[PDB]
RNA sequence: AUAUUGGCGAGAGACCGAUAGCGAACAAGUACAGUGAUGGAAAGAUGAAAAGAACUUUGAAAAGAGAGUGAAAAAGUACGUGAAAUUGUUGAAAGGGAAGGGCAUUUGAUCAGACAUGGUGUUUUGUGCCCUCUGCUCCUUGUGGGUAGGGGAAUCUCGCAU
RNA sequence: CGUGGAGGUCAGUGACGAAGCCUAGACCGUAAGGUCGGGUCGAACGGCCUCUAGUGCAGAUCUUGGUGGUAGUAGCA
């Protein structure tokens, strides 16, 4: 069934749960709406099930009917969602016609957060940051620490200045 | 072998005379027979593009605004024949520095933003040349019967221009582009008085972030025109280009105004330059100019330069083929060339000339010049006893 | 500054640990010449070593009064090792090309060794005392 | 988040009796069991022992100073589960994830809007 | 996988074996491969290596250095190679130990029995 | 075995030390007879240090670097949101570099826009200090038009001189390499070409590996051929990276730990 | 057909991992002890390669100092990691016949402490997955998906940069 | 809550430094403990769902190993 898929995956292993320290669970099934592994939130127990995903910048509304349970390849049934957030919400509400207010809303929600993450462009236009992360490998953090101690020692700056002071102020009098 | 090495910090030409296997970095190894400075015209006037014509005749172009023609003469000094250099005539004042200092209201980065020549190449045995500038100016310079140069016609293009490349596959034309100044096709007249823009490129549809994909084509070559049914209205011109923005792009005009394949060669959109056609077996596949003599894109292979130290090889599908002298080059590379199709002439800012065999990917000659090289040309590869 | 100092280790030394702790500490922070001279004087019983920690049953003498102590002794074998060391350190410095006249035992230190035996490592370190300075208006 | 003011109840560590006197007996809490012991009989002045009343307010539990629940992210897939809970969970990058890998987890979390509890981990400039 | 029952897969029995393998068994254990030109001229992949044969080194610090093998120190499973040498500070040349899987044969040392080895394995001299 | 070995290479290292030292007494005894034979040990038997065994134009001066005709107005700045130590580094640079007008960096102003400002108000150099953690680390020196541009890794830093307001003398040490006398060619420019002799202050830039040290002092003389000096100013080190040629575009050098595999080279 | 802690030879393990496992991974029934029958330990790991530190110097010798090999001697045949007790040195603090603990603060020293920088509503333009002309293709039901060629902003905020 | 091993899983982590060790460092959990930063380090290891056990120490005049005060003391005829 499903009520027999759930209670098996629910306890007795849904090999893609993350136990937060919090206690909270997280179905990492790249398809669910709420990241949390919960009945009527896991795309595995529940048989009617929608979501938004992105692919490129293209945000699709994937839907999973229970007709298609026979045939796991043509399981999801996606739709490009316009890209004016205003029409897009209306776009969404159209398809959700007569589903659980859960999806009906939690999808509107996903849709938003994913859209308000087209704020990568906001990081990538106002980039030009003269910083960039550098890895410190602990080999280097020796060759470049134990070799200075040796340079200093082999330098002996005093005897060098002593030279290039006397040797200066013997030809600049 | 013999080389003409364009210098900048002295502002000159260094003549390189050596063998194959010569190295200025190992003392027990072979030392080059001669290295001589010629025409030390200063840091304010260095040579941008050269052209070799024949045995005792070469034409240059300086960053003062000048285009010089030089007679070469050989004499003796075991048993080696060095060269003397004498300027016959010079065509001066060809830059328009003011057109640049007005356009770049921060385009990317150059505070002084000096104008140079992008090309110095023949047009068609003709005694006729074309010199193009980043300011947009194209100068048609002809060598007179009295061995004295004369400017024929000055023509203008929509600046800035980072390259210009003619078309010599008869089966007059050229294509040009620069920063945010797309690829455009220009047919020119036999009088050289008239230019006409037959075709303009269209940039590709946006990426994931719906931002406009930057257009900044750094170099272009041509490929022999498409086979098949030639459509009326559309022109037949196959030509690949490279951008700063790691796009190796490939346009067939017959297909359409956008390129059929925009391909990111590297991650992060790394800065790229110079589109050098070479063949995998160390053969010649290209014109005297440098366009690829083939009807298909897939036979094409390209050596390119980055702004770090890395000189890459690619195919006509973006698959990375191998770094050239990954070890020995340490500074940036300014100038790469596929001489005879069986040698490479690389020398950037680390101030060494490097001659590379194409087939085994192996350094032949390493010559310290002491100046930042901005150009090299081979003259001969005949050994000295 | 390491460009200013010369060290001289000695290890697995068949000397009473406890005596060394003393003769070391006794000499800690002295101008090398005044230091070396002092170890001659302990050898001749002119001056004695202020024993301070390991000192039970040391017979009180006036020579202790120099320092602030009543108890003090003349230990030969210990000092024999320590001036042996100092002599070495001096010579190290002369290879390093220093001024021996300004020198002083910056850091000396002694800790036990593996073992019944009771052996002991020593590392003294000598340094030029830096002075010499002027200004203008 | 407009989180409640987080009450800590007992901030001192619950040390073990005598874990201070002997070097063998450890700071890890263990109940005393002898019936002649004062600690077990909770005489005045003697150390406070952990009882259930010190238990934290269930609304505020697990909540760090930032008012986020800690959450360990190994790789960039595991991060993107919190795509929906940026206001509630803080991406603790896990300790063994390398340098070369981290710089990539920071790229995404900044973009997604996940507050990483431990940036500048291994990473320099 | 292991189908036969005669062959063990135990790591202990296996290592033991290799580290006690007598000189002649070791002879086989040090098999350089042939370079791509010789794999075509001889129609065979790999041979046990002997003395006065030419070798080109692939892997390691002494990459792309070619030579002519000096001594198959079979005890140490190594091949001292002439010219591929380290310099000790007293000026004395010391021969580096390369290993036959990392070398590759450029030129063979042919003999009657070595010609017969190639003829055994499907070669054509 | 272990305990055989442990009682072998003990006794061997007790045999060898005797044999070694005996050999030096019988050396020293005939050295008192003949000094001439001792001199023949010092021709043959070398110490063989790393310096012994190293593995092997004027128009430039005015166009790329600063010169003795102008005051070099120099623009100091910090990396966006820096803390006390960064400013505690500014004051060190404020003392040591010439007409350094320090500024606070105020977010945005990408870089080319900055150049445009510094062209207008007419600077010679940009010098920009950064902090990763609470420690100063990076140090940039860009020359303002055109732009030969460097970047460094300070290692050391510390804090008994209390320096005068007299202008300090330069000294530079070991720079055969042309990449070297480009960094030599940096500091020559970025520090004053004034020095007044009186006041007797000296800032040094001794390079000995590729680690470039930097110290300040107070020389004083005796007519007996020797010169004393007191430590003054900040302790330091640097290490070159990059060399950009353009204001930031292009490279020229760029340290890769690929070097370091070489044990020699140096630049 | 059955037995089988020995012998000869194999193949195994939800076994042990050097104070374990046979006493014994190693100069182990060895060293050693006992008149004798007997008793019976301890002790694994340098490194990729000895490249085991040449040469100059201090000391009759024991060890040091420069210098060098190595990726690392922060790996020296006292050798992978190197805990704790315990010991020395330095720096800080406290100390009138007891110290450490709990509640609470003060002072001193010290550590943290955003590559945070927008959001919204208008207005120039310029582009595209926008309008519009012409299509090509994957599949299941309308509420579809992917992708070419042209033109055009004088309508259009549909998106995105200025 | 923790430890050794087993099955399963995370297309888990890992020489861009696994484990271990420190740490006048941070967070969590009433606690058993868990997590992270810094330092040292050098080759393998961790969460989750279940299995299994030679599984958790302050003591036993515990067993072995290591080290103190006693002490430079009694003592060396």
């Amino acid at each position: 069934s499903d009520e027999i898929v759930w209670q098996v995956i629910n306890q007795s292993f849904c090999s893609h749960r993350i136990k937060a320290p919090n206690g909270q669970n997280f179905c990492r099934n790249e398809y669910n709406v709420t990241g949390l592994c919960t009945r009527q939130s896991c795309p595995l127990a529940n048989s009617k099930y929608a979501t938004v995903k992105c692919d490129n910048g293209k945000l699709y509304l994937y839907m999973k009917t229970p007709e298609r349970a026979h045939t796991p390849a043509k399981l999801w049934e996606r739709i490009k969602l316009s890209k004016n957030y205003t029409k897009a919400l209306q776009q969404i509400d159209e398809h959700l016609l007569h589903w659980s207010k859960f999806f009906r809303h939690k999808c509107k929600q996903r849709f938003t957060k994913l859209t308000q993450v087209m704020i990568t462009e906001r990081r990538l236009a106002l980039r030009e940051e003269e910083r960039h992360y550098v890895g410190v490998a602990p080999k280097v953090k020796r060759r470049e620490q134990n070799r200075e101690r040796k340079a200093l020692v082999a330098a002996k700056i005093e005897k060098a200045i002593e030279k290039e002071l006397m040797d200066r102020l013997k030809s600049g009098a | 072998m013999r080389l003409l090495v364009s210098c900048v910090d002295s502002g000159s030409i260094k003549e390189v005379l050596c063998n194959i296997g010569t190295d200025t970095s190992v003392q027990s190894a072979l030392q080059p027979f001669h290295v001589a400075p010629h025409l030390a015209e200063g840091l304010k006037a260095y040579v941008d593009r050269m052209w070799v014509i024949s045995e005792d005749e070469a034409i240059l172009a300086r960053n003062s605004g000048v285009v010089e023609l030089v007679k070469i003469s050989k004499h003796l000094k075991p048993k080696f024949d060095i060269s003397e250099f004498e300027i016959t005539s010079s065509v001066s004042d060809l830059f328009d520095d003011a057109k640049l200092e007005s356009l770049s209201s921060k385009s990317v980065k150059r505070t002084k933003l000096v104008d140079g020549f992008v090309t110095l190449c023949p047009i068609k045995s003709n005694n006729t040349f074309v010199a193009a500038t980043k300011s947009g100016l194209l100068h048609i310079i002809k060598k007179g019967e009295d061995k004295k140069l004369i400017k024929l016609a000055s023509l203008g293009l929509k600046a800035p221009v980072e390259f210009l490349q003619l078309y010599d596959l008869e089966d007059y034309i050229f294509a040009y582009g620069g920063e945010e100044n797309l690829i455009k096709l220009v047919e020119i007249d036999s009088s050289f008085q008239s230019l006409k823009q037959i075709w303009e490129a269209k940039n590709v549809k946006n990426d994931r972030l719906d931002m406009r994909v930057p257009v900044w084509p750094m170099a272009l070559r041509f490929l022999e025109p498409s086979p098949g049914k030639t459509e009326k209205g559309k022109l037949n011109y196959q030509f690949a280009a490279i951008t700063r923005w790691s796009h190796l792009t490939k346009y067939s005009t017959q297909h359409g105004r956008k390129p059929f394949a925009q391909i990111d060669l590297l991650p992060n959109r790394e800065p790229l330059s110079q589109m050098e056609v070479f063949d995998a077996k160390g053969e010649n596949v290209v014109s005297s100019l440098g366009n690829f003599q083939s009807e298909t894109f897939n036979e094409l292979n390209v050596i390119t330069t980055d702004y770090k130290k890395n000189v890459f090889k690619f195919d006509g599908n973006g698959r990375m083929l191998g770094k050239v002298g990954r070890d020995d080059i340490t500074g940036s590379s300014t100038y790469i060339h596929v001489h005879d199709g069986k040698y490479l002439l690389q020398g950037g800012l680390d101030r060494y000339v490097r001659i590379f065999d194409i087939k085994t990917n192996k350094m032949l000659v390493k010559v310290y010049v002491g100046s930042r090289i901005n150009f090299i040309v081979m003259l001969d590869d005949v050994e000295i006893e | 500054n390491p460009a200013k100092s010369a060290s001289a280790r000695g290890s697995y030394l068949r000397v009473s640990f406890k005596n060394t702790r003393e003769t070391a500490q006794a000499i800690n922070g002295w101008e090398l010449t005044k230091a070396q001279k002092y170890l001659e004087q302990v050898l001749d019983h002119q001056r004695a070593i202020p024993f301070r920690r390991f000192n039970s049953s040391i017979g009180r003498t006036a020579q202790g009064k120099e320092f602030g102590v009543t108890k003090a002794r003349w230990p030969a074998k210990s000092v024999k090792f320590v001036q042996g060391l100092l002599q070495n350190a001096a010579a190290n410095a002369e290879a390093k090309g220093l001024d021996a006249t300004k020198l002083y035992v910056s850091h000396i230190q002694v800790n036990q060794a593996p073992k019944e035996s009771s052996p002991s490592h020593i590392e003294l370190v000598v340094t030029e005392k830096e002075e010499a300075v002027a200004k203008a208006a | 988040l407009p989180h409640p003011k987080i009450v800590k109840k007992h901030t001192k560590k619950f040390k073990r009796h005598h874990s201070d006197r002997y070097h063998r007996v450890a700071e890890n809490w263990r109940k005393q069991k002898g019936i002649d012991s004062v600690v077990r009989r909770r005489f005045r002045g003697n150390i406070s022992q952990p009882k259930i009343g010190y238990g934290s307010n269930k609304k505020t539990k697990f909540l760090s100073p930032s008012g986020h629940k800690t959450f360990l992210v190994a790789n960039v897939k595991d991060l993107e589960t919190l795509t929906m809970h940026t206001k509630t969970y803080a991406a603790e990058i896990a300790h063994n994830i390398s340098a070369k890998n981290r710089v990539v987890i920071l790229a995404r979390a900044k973009a997604l809007g996940i507050k990483v509890t431990n940036p500048k981990g291994r990473l320099a400039l | 996988a292991k189908q036969s029952l005669d062959v063990s897969s135990d790591r202990r029995k296996a290592r033991k074996a290799y580290f006690t393998a007598p000189s002649s068994q070791r002879r086989v254990l040090l098999s350089a491969p042939l370079s791509k030109e010789l794999r075509a001229q001889y129609g065979i992949k790999a041979l046990p290596i002997r003395r006065d044969d030419e070798v080109l080194v692939v892997r390691g610090s002494k990459k792309g250095q070619e030579g002519k093998i000096s001594s198959v120190y079979r005890l140490k499973f190594a091949v001292q190679v002439d010219k591929v040498t380290k310099e000790k500070v007293n000026g004395a040349s010391v021969p580096i130990n390369l290993h036959p899987s990392k070398l590759v044969i450029t030129k063979l040392h042919l003999d009657k029995d070595r010609k017969a080895l190639i003829q055994r394995k499907g070669g054509k001299l | 075995n272990k305990l055989k070995r442990q009682e072998i290479f003990a006794d061997i290292k007790h045999e060898k030390n005797k044999e070694r030292h005996t050999m030096r007494r019988k050396r020293a005894k005939e050295e008192r007879e003949n000094p001439e034979l001792r001199e023949q040990r010092l021709k043959e038997n070398v110490t063989q240090t790393i310096e012994n065994t190293r593995v092997y134009e004027d128009d430039l001066m005015r166009y790329f670097n600063s010169n003795s005709n102008e005051p070099p107005k120099i623009f100091l700045t910090t990396n966006v949101n820096a803390k006390k130590s960064a400013y505690e580094f500014a004051n060190i640079l404020i003392e040591i570099l010439p007409n350094v007008t320090f500024v606070k960096r105020k977010f945005g102003y990408k870089l080319k826009e900055i150049s445009d400002i510094c062209i207008k108000r007419n600077f010679t150099d940009i010098v920009i200090i950064n902090e990763d953690k609470k420690k100063v680390t990076g140090l940039t020196f860009i020359h303002l038009p055109e732009g030969p541009t460097f970047y460094f890794k300070l290692s050391s830093f510390v804090e008994h001189g209390r320096p005068t307001s007299h202008i300090p003398e330069l000294i530079l040490n070991n720079f055969q390499t042309r990449l070297g006398q480009t960094v030599g060619r940096l500091f020559q420019s970025i520090l004053p070409q004034n020095p007044d002799i009186e006041g007797r202050q000296v800032i040094t830039l001794h390079n000995q590996r590729d680690y470039i040290f930097f110290r300040r002092h107070r020389y004083v003389f005796k007519d007996n051929e020797r010169v004393g000096l007191q430590e003054l100013g900040p302790q330091f080190t640097l290490k070159l990276k990059r060399l950009q040629r353009g204001i930031k575009e292009e490279t020229e050098w760029e340290h890769k730990p690929e070097m370091d595999k070489e044990k020699k080279k140096f630049y």
